[PDB]
């Protein structure tokens, strides 16, 4: 059970960390499009 | 009939140049300070066709 919550606590930042990535990467993405606009 | 909004928002460049709203800028600010360049080059001009 320790193991267990250890690892639902990881994954949970886990995601929070790669949905800001997300964010970030299409930010960039549109500003590039913008930029071949 | 001059230059149309259709056009100008054509250039990328255009939309980002007007967050700035139209302002008269503010005494101690580097827009202000190098206004005044500006406005000695305008006047020199002035000068210059005057002559």
């Amino acid at each position: 059970q320790k193991r267990k919550e250890m690892q639902l606590r990881q994954e949970e930042e886990r995601r929070r960390r790669e949905e800001e990535m997300m964010i970030r990467q299409r930010e960039m993405e549109e500003q590039m499009r913008r930029q071949r606009e | 009939d001059g230059l149309p909004e259709k056009l100008a928002q054509k250039n990328p460049m255009y939309q980002k140049e007007r967050e700035t709203p139209p302002r008269f800028a503010q005494h101690g600010t580097f827009e202000y300070e190098y206004s005044q360049r500006w406005k000695s080059l305008d006047e020199m001009e002035k000068q210059q066709r005057e002559q």
